């Protein structure tokens, strides 16, 4: 609720607690915690269940209030860094620009959730260099 | 010895703190109150202004203009007449309205308000020992 | 006649509940009467029911009292010892100390305390005017 | 009476019962239940001798869970007698509880930053431990194993490294079992409590004895400027 | 639909009165996350059809996202004679502050 | 906590409380004991004399309406009183 799961630091008996989360796994995790734990370098997330293994220098500090739509805002940065076009790229064609938009949607819903992780990140990649 | 060869130009005499004696405790070297009590409240350590005034004055007459009470810090406890008796400090009250008040200013006291005035047994108090013993 | 009649857990748990002092009732008196006493009274200190002073020479059953808080073991001994090692600060620093560390201090310093004509004209009047100083 | 009593009270009880024996549950119990309690009368409701009852006060004290108020009594048929009173003054005692419980997590917390700190190597002989950064600079010619300085003898490796999860535990268990101090804690700065004094302690009074010697009254004298440390509250 | 909302809340956090116009806040709204002004328009619409569409019958719960909706369709329809005010304490005499955001339209000659 | 409080009653200390839910209204003290139990209605008062404010003593006796009956109390805390 408002404690670190890890040392399980109150924030009544720590008012400077503050938390952090990593894009690969997204769990809240207290600064103390992430130093004395990623320091020295990478390691597994200090978490049950959780087998990835992250860096300190990825950490950043959520925005939203919602895990999932913080998880969702990612995708679709990382996503909208490379799938980027404007209505002018289809010289006006409102019916293509849309699909093209839906098409995007389609590839954000498939990696938040995971249908298809292999063939999408394969599309993100064939994309990305062309 | 590969330190630097130097004479002694100063010697500045002062007083141990304990912090420094902890840290400083580990051809080898060796290895290791009357006049302020009457001068500084007994009970916030403000400076009285002393030792003839024995009370603290919390409202003092304004410089500028008289019979316009300015309220400076203070506690307004009558201080009271200390006294050396034997190697403690016994301080006298006298009441306003008949001996006066004794007590012995133990230093725990002393030592607390030496530390608001504003850089150079054990066995016994642990388990009973009432206070005559303590 | 017992002195408390008791032959029964619940029976001991409401006596020690009406109690209106904290005056503990002797094991000496209870044991007489209840064949058994020491069987129940430390069942019920398994169960953190009441309270039970017990002897020196050998753990023996002594005046018990009713268990008016929470359960009596609940603080494993790892965490006592630390609980003793913590030594407090001075209490007129205290507050300060803990107001530092962002927790709000319950108390103040002593030192914030702030603990602080005869000429008669007429006299043929004497002993006849009574002092109506108020009303 | 009111509800900033009871949950004060509880969190007193519950520290005692958890951080204390069993003899110190009986002492401030009863110097809960009741108000302001002389020593003699104290005595008579544990059925125990000073010698038992002045360790369990003494600690009390340290903890700053009772407060002592020493006052002289004139009574007709004996001489006057300085008697000794109990109490407990909510706001020491929560502050005390609040350092305590804080200094005890910060502890666990430095201990186990420490632990996952790399291990400093110790020497058998002189049983001098030396850290990571002190060792190599102990170095021998051939560079095999950290030489003491003192009794020229390999240095062994130490403990702790497999210790890295069992501080993970306790803390995790001592967070726990602890959680019912933060709550009532919570509750208590929300609201406001008032510090308590001999004088306004006696206003809960409930008499132990029917004929105690001790005369639970204050009667200050008249006029007297004379201050003790602690004496009054704000 | 879900990240305007979160974006809406993470808005109720200032801590100073904030005034921005229309074109503001879909600026930034653009910026933390990736929401453009037409498909902001069209959400009352989407939404009118959506629930129509999802058999609905009991609509006590969806009556909460007509606010929501509302409030998108006006803040990008709009951009002139339209203020949005953001404050940490709707009644200043309260214990703990009470945000609220208030779209309010200055100009009475556009309806 | 203006209903009950600590007194003392012929030299034994006991608790004082004042009953009014079952009419009429009287006072009643009982021992910490329970051995001793002494309880008073008000309508046979007739004054209520009280110590001074200026005097250490802290004492208030009830006068009986017409060897008059009287019911002294000691109390411990003058807020209490
Ligand atoms: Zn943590
Ligand atoms: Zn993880
Ligand atoms: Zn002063
Ligand atoms: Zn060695």
């Amino acid at each position: 609720k408002d404690m670190c799961p890890i040392c399980k630091t109150d924030r009544y008996l720590s008012p400077d607690v503050k938390f952090l989360v990593n894009p690969e796994c997204y769990h809240r995790i207290c600064e103390s915690c992430v130093d004395r734990i990623f320091s020295l370098g990478p390691a597994q997330c200090p978490y049950k269940g959780c087998d990835k293994i992250l860096r300190k220098n990825k950490f950043k500090t959520q925005i939203f209030d919602d895990v999932e739509v913080e998880k969702e805002v990612d995708i679709r940065k990382r996503v909208f860094n490379v799938f980027n076009k404007t209505i002018d790229d289809f010289n006006g064609d409102l019916v293509e620009y849309n699909k093209y938009l839906e098409e995007v949607e389609d590839i954000i819903y498939k990696l938040d959730h995971g249908i298809d992780v292999a063939k999408t990140e394969e599309k993100l990649r064939t994309y990305e260099e062309l | 010895s590969s330190a630097p060869l130097r004479t002694v130009k100063e010697v500045q005499f002062g007083l141990f703190s304990p912090e420094e004696v902890r840290a400083i405790s580990v051809e080898c070297p060796g290895h290791f109150i009357k006049k302020v009590c009457e001068c500084v409240c007994m009970h916030c350590g403000k400076l009285l202004l002393c030792k003839t005034k024995m009370v603290c004055e919390t409202d003092v007459p304004s410089e500028d203009d008289p019979t316009q009470l300015v309220s400076r810090g203070g506690c307004g406890n009558t201080q009271p007449t200390i006294r050396k008796d034997g190697l403690k400090l016994v301080g006298s009250w006298k009441k306003d309205r008949d001996e006066p008040e004794l007590r012995v200013l133990s230093t725990e006291e002393i030592l607390n308000i030496f530390k608001h005035i504003s850089v150079f047994l054990e066995t016994l108090e642990h388990n009973g020992a009432p206070h005559h013993a303590i | 006649l017992s002195t408390y009649d008791v032959h029964s857990p619940s029976e001991l748990l409401k006596l020690l509940r009406s109690q209106v002092t904290f005056k503990g009732i002797s094991c000496k008196d209870l044991k007489d009467g209840w064949p058994q006493c020491d069987e129940t009274i430390n069942q019920l200190e398994e169960d953190s029911k009441i309270l039970v002073l017990r002897t020196k020479k050998d753990k023996t059953p002594r005046y018990v009292w009713y268990n008016s808080g929470g359960n009596l073991k609940c603080i494993d001994e790892e965490f006592v010892k630390m609980w003793e090692n913590v030594q407090l600060p001075q209490f007129a620093e205290l507050p300060r100390k803990l107001q530092d560390l962002g927790l709000k201090p319950a108390s103040v310093d002593p030192a914030t305390i702030k603990r602080q004509k005869g000429k008669i004209t007429n006299t043929h009047m004497t002993g006849i005017l009574k002092d109506y100083s108020h009303r | 009476d009111r509800p900033i009593d009871d949950i004060v009270k509880n969190l007193l009880k519950f520290v005692v019962r958890g951080f204390y024996g069993g003899s110190f549950v009986l002492v401030l119990d009863a110097i809960l239940f009741h108000s302001v309690l002389a020593e003699d009368d104290l005595k008579q409701l544990l059925s125990i001798n000073k010698t038992e009852l002045g360790p369990l006060i003494a600690r009390l004290r340290s903890d700053r869970l009772i407060s002592i108020h020493k006052q002289r009594e004139y009574p007709p048929n004996s001489k006057s007698v300085e008697r000794v009173y109990y109490y407990v003054k909510y706001p020491h005692a929560i502050d005390a509880i609040k350092w305590k419980v804080h200094q005890v997590v910060q502890r666990l917390k430095d201990d186990l930053d420490k632990n996952s700190e790399p291990n400093g190597y110790m020497c058998p002989i002189c049983l001098t431990k030396y850290t990571q950064l002190e060792a190599v600079q102990l170095l021998n010619f051939d560079r095999t194993e950290f030489l003491c300085s003192l009794c020229d003898e390999p240095l062994v490796e130490d403990d702790s490294g497999k210790k890295n999860k069992e501080k993970q535990d306790k803390l995790n268990r001592l967070m726990d079992q602890i959680q019912p101090i933060i709550d009532s804690l919570k509750k208590i700065d929300d609201s406001r409590i008032e510090e308590n004094t001999f004088e306004i302690a006696l206003a809960r009074l409930i008499p132990p004895q029917n004929q105690s010697h001790a005369a639970y009254t204050y009667n200050p004298k008249k006029g007297s400027t004379m201050f003790r440390p602690g004496d009054s509250a704000p | 639909l879900k990240r305007l909302i979160e974006y809406l809340k993470t808005r109720m956090k200032v801590l100073h009165v904030i005034s921005e116009t229309p074109k503001s806040f879909l600026q930034h709204l653009k910026q933390l996350t990736f929401i453009e002004r037409k498909p902001l328009r069209f959400c009352s619409e989407r939404l009118s059809l959506l629930v129509r569409t999802l058999e609905v019958t009991e609509v006590e719960d969806f009556t909460a996202l007509k606010d929501i909706a509302t409030f998108a369709t006006l803040i990008s329809t709009y951009e002139e004679g339209f203020l949005l005010i953001i404050e940490p304490y709707e009644i200043e005499n309260a214990a703990v502050p009470n945000p609220i955001m208030r779209f309010t339209c200055l100009d009475a000659s556009i309806a | 906590m203006s209903h009950s409080g600590a007194a003392i009653f012929e030299k034994v200390s006991g608790i004082i409380a004042i009953n009014e839910d079952v009419s009429p209204a009287e006072l009643t003290w009982r021992s910490t004991d329970g051995d001793k139990v002494h309880t008073v209605v008000l309508s046979t008062i007739d004054k209520l004399q009280a110590t001074p404010a200026s005097s250490e003593k802290m004492m208030l006796r009830l006068i009986g309406k017409v060897k008059p009956q009287r019911h002294m109390f000691s109390f411990n805390n003058r807020t209490v009183m």
